[PDB]
């Protein structure tokens, strides 16, 4: 019954502002301190801020002081984080946590599901799709690997299908890499019978909703 | 202002 | 991190593992309580141990905490696949301005599957990318276990660091792991070498795939 429901995350350029919200139920909100914690993708937890139950005190990590404001609305059972002057290094999942206290230090007994803040100066860009053509030496037993390289898109996500979803067997679409440019690339590869390369057409279907772009790329054998 | 002080009503 | 944890621990199902958390005289040494969180992959942290030793009622008896001097420890007995997660210790440091300090986290791997060597496929730059004045080598690595790999690139037997981007391993449907690595070249660099290699190391053993502009 203890619920902490976060919203407000999304993709913003550096120097812009975002407000995060943490809407609570299942306990008397006004009796509890609340924290914000963040986690950069692939990294550890970093405490961000606290607000007292009564709003008498607010404390901030040195990394955000002057830029972020924690606040609460007791009538809405809601915690906020106002984030101004966002930097790329603020990119993280932001968690709200209910304050608890033991004897000589505090801890967070319930946590929100998190909201992702992505701070990037990259602009919406549809992918370039290049064919990864199969070997003419038949390479890898009676089975050939062919694919699509989905280059330089922003933001996530892209979806890939083959032959309009009719080819699922031996498909592996790899998670994207994030380049120093701030753009993503990914690849999809399919393992097919070498004997099919003469008679069967292979088309990767790449969909990038954020840029309203779809690419259908025919992947033909080399010689 | 002690950031380690109990921030709760109870 | 004010609090030092081992980056990684592993064990087989049924084994006991211990995760240490080392601080100093202004945190754990000062008597400030230590707490532990479990973070299952793709989920929010959850409270595992509070006030050094206490389990929330929802936590199984296999999880226990202890604290001595400047160190705390989390022990997990009867290891199960479900325990595979990142574990964080947390306290307070009187020499820092925040309410909480965290350890850097420990990735717990539960070795619940047999070893599996990686499948490696290396693609050269497409003639369309080259004809668009760019060049990407694509090294696709799949079906390996455990989910740790090193990917290194070579141009004619010499290591290449610049222009490389490699994903962290990601779990597949079959509970093995996949990763990918890209090498970005000028078409000039591509054409100016006899070969390029992707060299994938998994548990001390290496698969190397080579392509040639030829």
């Amino acid at each position: 019954q203890v619920q902490l429901v976060e919203s407000g995350g999304g993709v913003v350029p550096p120097g812009r502002s975002l407000r995060l919200s943490c809407a609570t139920s299942g306990f008397t909100f006004s009796s509890y301190g609340m924290h914000w914690v963040r986690q950069a993708p692939g990294k550890g937890l970093e405490w961000v801020a606290i607000i007292w139950y009564d709003g008498s005190n607010k404390f901030y990590a040195a990394s955000v002081k002057g830029r972020f404001t924690i606040s609460r609305d007791n009538s809405k059972n809601t915690l906020y984080l106002q984030m101004n002057s966002l930097r790329v290094e603020d990119t993280a999942v932001y968690y709200c946590a209910r304050a608890a206290y033991y004897d000589t230090s505090g801890y967070g007994d319930y946590w929100g599901q998190g909201t992702l803040v992505t701070v990037s100066s990259a602009s919406t860009k549809g992918p370039s799709v290049f064919p990864l053509a199969p070997s003419s030496k038949s390479t890898s037993g009676g089975t050939a690997a062919l694919g699509c390289l989905v280059k330089d898109y922003f933001p996530e996500p892209v979806t890939v299908s083959w032959n309009s979803g009719a080819l699922t067997s031996g498909v592996h679409t790899f998670p994207a890499v994030l380049q120093s440019s701030g753009l993503y690339s990914l690849s999809s590869v399919v393992t097919v019978p070498s004997s099919s390369l003469g008679t069967q057409t292979y088309i990767c279907n790449v969909n990038h909703k954020p840029s309203n772009t779809k690419v259908d790329k025919k992947v033909e054998p080399k010689s | 202002a002690n950031p380690n002080a109990n921030p709760n009503a109870n | 991190s004010v609090l030092t944890q081992p980056p990684s621990v592993s064990g087989a199902p049924g084994q006991t593992v211990t995760i240490s958390c080392t601080g100093g005289s202004s945190n754990i040494g000062a008597g400030y309580d230590v707490h532990w969180y479990q973070q299952l992959p793709g989920t929010a942290p959850k409270l595992l141990i509070y006030g050094n030793i206490n389990r929330p009622s929802g936590v199984p008896d296999r999880f226990s905490g202890s604290k001595s001097g400047t160190s705390a420890s989390l022990a997990i007995t009867g290891l199960q696949a479900e325990d595979e997660a990142d574990y964080y210790c947390q306290s307070y440091d009187s020499s820092l301005s925040g309410s909480w300090v965290f350890g850097g986290g420990t990735k717990l791997t539960v070795l619940g599957q047999p070893k599996a060597a990686p499948s490696v496929t290396l693609f050269p730059p497409s003639s369309e990318e080259l004809q668009a004045n760019k060049a990407t080598l694509v090294c696709l690595v799949s079906d390996f276990y455990p989910g740790a790999v090193t990917v290194a690139w070579k141009a004619d037997g010499s290591p290449v660091k610049v222009g490389v981007e490699t994903t962290k391993p990601s779990k597949q449907s079959n509970n093995k792991y996949a990763a990918s690595s890209y090498l970005s070249l000028t078409p000039e660099q591509w054409k100016s070498h006899r070969s390029y290699s992707c060299r994938v190391t998994h548990e001390g053993s290496t698969v190397e795939k080579t392509v040639a502009p030829a």
